[PDB]
RNA sequence: ACCAUAGUAGGCCUAAAAGCAGCCAUCAAUUGAGAAAGCGUUAAAGCUCAACAAAUUCACCAACAUAAUCCCAAAAACUAAU
């Protein structure tokens, strides 16, 4: 959460995390969602919309980030580590923004 | 014992068999018994 | 307004007033015992960390 | 801009310390704040000092949320003693019963602090009894018939203790 | 290595066990939600907006919650209790107001739960509320 | 830098790293905490 | 989630009046007029007195021999007084005031002529003797933390030990000297006059058992 | 084995995890009762910097070491293999376990001096100009001291400083 | 890594002592937080610790420059050594 807070997240529009909680590979995406839904992240910028899509037969956790550079970061995280997803997201958004 | 499977609406096609057996029980009764059931349900519920 | 004693429920009179409850007095199966044990552990940590050089 | 906690008397509102610098640094006009403070606290004639929260916005505008007055002053009013005990535990500051504590709990159950929590009045009465413990006020379970005798003896004891304390303070001032 | 030096049960863990047993015995609606690290003021506001409907929220550590759940009849809830967790306890359930107060926050997702021994997902909860 | 025989952290942001065969207490917030093991 | 552990509560500890260390004089009220020889046997060998705790629970244990004079005494007194809690801790001396006179000769004097002039007084301390003993209702971590500085500033090597730590070390030494693998030991060889080694050895080595060499004590030498 | 793949298709970044097949342990170890890998395969006090087939099993393709919580070794052997891997890398073994840099391989440098059983880093040791006399001699350390417990068929101790 | 809300500025002196010049008590809310173990302000405010919720490789102390004509055998980690 601190890494996202220190990075200046004012340049993002929409972050949605779509997942099925009843699967066996959801720990990482749940950790990522909790990291991006922290209060430091929320008070960094209020113009962003964070959505948590919950399904049952989707079975494919994924994250979509639409930000004002006209850019769409889609991440199909089914085996990725939570820290790896966090650092990749940070390094992409700071490079493009 | 165990719990249910907790399915979803994406492929919802399996109904519990108790509903079907209750429907069969209603279908296998004569009109007088159906009227008696109607009277009992109106009195109680 | 002086209300009579019958209006006040029991949870006013049952509670202790003078002596704080101590560690050996409480039931080890009661949450207050664990709350007081946590408080004593915090007191321990404060006493141990009195030599902070930072 | 932030939040400021201010304990202000109900009937007193002055553009001075300690209210002076804390609003002067924030830039909020003190005359306004005094005007709305008088307008919002003129309905209470009891004259009880109360804590309040001032929410200063970045545009130098401010909001007020009024709250329940101070537990120390409530207990002092309920017991009849002007100031609390110096050494709590070694000396007795006053005497009250469960009735005053219950009344204080009921009037404090509507404050901004205990309004968000939804515990029963038992937690509030426990908190008030702990505050009185720190204050030095002693509480008894059932002394309604003896409280008058308790008052008539504790007033004499407290005046004697105050005279002794005044003599000791005068001696310390002379020696220093 | 030498054989197992078995651990002894303590008052805190026994209290947690009996508390969770009371939770799963007494009340009817046991909702499972993802505990989002939210601010204290907003959390207390949500507590008030839940107590206006008389629904409570509680948190139990996973180290004590997983074994009890796999021993009990709610072992199907195991994937829901991997990360941060929140148990919503309601007697005489009324899911309509709960969904109404949950929709006010977009990033606080309802994972699942049980409505009188009926394990349901978020869509099942929505259907029950609409029913 | 300060050359010392015994190194200690003067703040929680100092970090100890082995470089060039010696130990180094490096600090970013307060650069005066830079210590080198002699 | 973590498991709670009970606190050892100290209810049988009574803090006496004047818990701070008492002031010590550089010179005793009665000065020694007769100059004495500087015996080094008061440093050589293990300590016989002040080897056990009296009423305290922590102490400064000396792993070597030396002399403690007024500078060291003032250092320890001031440090303990400033870094010790008077309400929960108390400290005590285990070494007497400096009583052994030391004679010094001025620069430019050739050798001989007699004894010098008494300059100052010291207290001889052997290895294994406690210097400052403390007690109270506190734990061992803080007292060790603020006693290690005093032990380091002491001339001889020293450590901030407790009853439990001292017992643990003594049992560890006993276990080591009992499970020693090599059949040849200093005690056995010295007592049996193997190889005629008493010609090189000293008569005090039969008691020192090879652990004490001069004023230095090595606890790892069995 | 997992792999992170990034796809760039018109201002869109797709990051995906891919799981590949991995080789497993051999079916018959000499000592199944040991929990720890080397000292259940009976290689304790047997490996060295010369033994590359054992050192290369758990290391990253870029020459990095692997975490013990993933490998499973007892701490002494984990440290020993870390030292042995450092020694082999400095000596010049493991040629394919180097990062691939198309830019730096053209500007050749001085030829790599041959070395083995090197303890410290080549860029951190200052030459000994005094070298000491007979009684006080500053030795050149050779090999890691953690490898002093290896089996010695000759029986002579390994000279770690010469 | 993970976050920090409540009576409350606990009571006395002091222009001010709001966890923190000082003295006495050290209670009590939320499952979860010491009248506060470290920074900071004139007084605040604010930044950290321990408390829950998330995991759980190991983690107590131990490292210390130097002289003068020119450094000083060279070398060597495994073929069996009481
Ligand atoms: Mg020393
Ligand atoms: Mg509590
Ligand atoms: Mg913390
Ligand atoms: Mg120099
Ligand atoms: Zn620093
Ligand atoms: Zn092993």
């Amino acid at each position: 959460a601190a890494a996202l807070a220190r990075l200046g997240l004012r340049a993002v529009k929409q972050v949605r995390v779509q997942f099925c909680p009843f699967e066996k590979n959801v720990e990482s995406t749940r950790t990522f969602l909790q990291a991006v839904s922290s209060e430091k992240v929320r008070c960094t910028n209020l113009n962003c919309s964070v959505i948590a899509d919950v399904r049952h037969d989707g079975s494919e956790p994924c994250v979509d980030v639409l930000f004002g550079d006209g850019h769409r970061l889609i991440m199909r995280g089914a085996h990725l580590t939570a820290q790896e997803m966090l650092t990749a997201f940070a390094s992409h958004i700071q490079a493009r923004g | 014992e165990a719990l249910a499977g907790a399915p979803l609406d994406n492929a919802p096609k399996e109904y519990p068999p108790k509903i079907q057996q209750l429907v069969q029980d209603i279908a296998s009764l004569t009109l007088l018994e159906i009227s008696d059931l109607n009277e009992l349900l109106k009195k109680t519920l | 307004v002086l209300k009579p004693d019958s209006e006040y429920p029991e949870w006013l009179f049952e509670m202790n007033v003078g002596p704080p409850k101590k560690l050996e007095e409480l039931d080890p199966e009661t949450r207050e015992y664990w709350r007081l044990l946590r408080k004593h552990n915090i007191w321990r940590h404060n006493r141990l960390s009195k030599n902070r050089k930072f | 801009s932030g939040m400021i906690r201010a304990i202000v008397r109900a009937g007193q509102a002055r553009p001075g310390p300690p209210l002076g610098p804390i609003l002067g640094q924030r830039g909020v006009s003190i005359n306004q704040f005094c005007k709305e403070f008088n307008e919002k606290t003129k309905d209470i004639k009891e004259g009880i000092p109360l804590p309040t929260k001032i929410f200063v916005k970045p545009d130098r505008t401010f909001e007020i949320k009024i709250g329940q007055p101070t537990v120390s002053y409530f207990l002092k009013a309920a017991a009849g003693i002007e100031k609390g005990a110096r050494h709590t535990g070694k000396e007795v500051a006053g005497l009250v019963t469960l009735k005053h504590v219950y009344e204080i709990a009921r009037v404090k159950a509507q404050d901004d602090a205990f309004a968000l929590q939804d515990v029963p009045l038992s937690s509030v009465v426990r908190s008030i009894i702990g505050s009185a413990r720190s204050l030095g006020i002693r509480v008894v379970k059932d002394l309604s018939s003896e409280e008058l005798a308790a008052f008539q003896k504790e007033r004499a004891l407290f005046l004697a203790a105050q005279r002794e304390a005044d003599l000791a303070a005068q001696a310390e001032a002379a020696k220093k | 290595p030498p054989p197992t030096p078995p651990q002894e049960e303590t008052g805190l863990v026994r209290l947690l066990r009996r508390e969770i047993a009371a939770v799963f015995r007494d009340n009817r609606m046991i909702a499972v939600c993802q505990h989002v690290a939210l601010s204290a003021e907003d959390k207390l506001l949500l507590r008030h907006q839940l107590r206006k409907h008389k629904i409570l929220m509680k948190i139990f550590p996973n180290q004590v919650l997983k074994p009890f759940l796999e021993e009990s009849k709610y072992q199907n809830l195991l994937p829901l209790f991997v990360g941060h967790n929140l148990l919503l306890v309601s007697e005489e359930p009324k899911v309509k107001e709960m969904v109404r107060i949950l929709k006010g926050i977009p990033f606080l997702p309802l994972l699942g739960g049980c409505i009188d021994d009926t394990i349901l997902s978020r869509q099942g909860f929505i259907n029950y509320s609409k029913l | 830098f300060k050359t010392k025989g015994v190194l200690k952290k003067r703040c929680r942001d100092c970090y100890l790293v082995k470089r060039r065969g010696r130990w180094f207490i490096y600090c970013k917030t307060n650069p005066k905490h830079k210590q080198r093991q002699m | 989630f973590k498991t709670l552990l009970p606190v050892p509560t100290f209810e049988d500890v009574a803090i006496p009046e004047k818990p701070k260390l008492r002031f010590v004089e550089r010179v005793p009220l009665v000065p020694k007029v007769r100059r004495e020889r500087k015996n080094l046997s008061d440093i050589r060998g293990p300590s016989t007195e002040a080897t056990e705790f009296t009423e305290g629970r922590f102490a400064i244990l000396a792993l070597g021999g030396g002399y403690l004079h007024w500078g060291h005494f003032e250092m320890m007194r001031l440090t303990i007084n400033r870094s010790m809690d008077p309400k929960n801790m108390f400290a005590l001396w285990r070494v007497p005031a400096p009583f052994k006179p030391i004679t010094r000769k001025g620069m430019g004097q050739r050798m001989g002529g007699g004894k010098g002039a008494i300059d100052h007084y010291v207290t001889p301390v052997k290895a294994g003797r406690l210097i400052v003993e403390m007690g109270g209702r506190c734990e061992f971590k803080e007292v060790q933390g603020f006693l290690d500085l005093v032990a380091h500033k002491l001339p001889f090597p020293a450590k901030a030990v407790s009853r439990e730590t001292l017992e643990k070390m003594r049992k560890d030494q006993e276990e080591r000297e009992r499970n020693n693998q090599n059949p040849w030991t200093f005690e056995r060889i010295a007592t049996a006059n193997m190889l005629g080694i008493r010609k090189v050895l000293s008569p005090y080595d039969l008691t020192h058992k090879g652990r004490y060499w001069g004023k230095f004590y090595t606890p790892e030498r069995v | 084995f997992r792999e992170v793949v990034e796809i760039l298709d018109g201002k869109t970044t797709i990051i995906e995890g891919r799981i590949t097949e991995t080789p497993q342990e051999s079916p018959n170890p000499p000592n199944p009762t040991g929990q720890c890998p080397i000292c259940r395969w009976n290689l304790k006090h047997k490996y060295n910097y010369e033994d590359v087939l054992l050192l290369s099993q758990f290391i990253r393709p870029h020459g990095g070491m692997l975490p013990r919580r993933i490998t499973g070794l007892c701490q002494e052997e984990h440290l020993k293999i870390e030292e042995c891997v450092k020694m082999a890398h400095r000596a010049g073994l493991l040629p394919n376990h180097r990062p691939k840099l198309p830019e730096g391989f053209v500007p050749k440098s001085k030829p790599r001096l041959n070395r083995y059983l090197t303890r410290w880093s080549p860029r951190s040791v200052k030459p000994i100009y005094n070298k000491g006399h007979r009684w006080n001699k500053v030795r050149m350390p050779v090999g890691s001291p953690l490898l002093k417990d290896n089996v010695s068929y000759s029986g002579r101790p390994l000279l770690l400083y010469h």
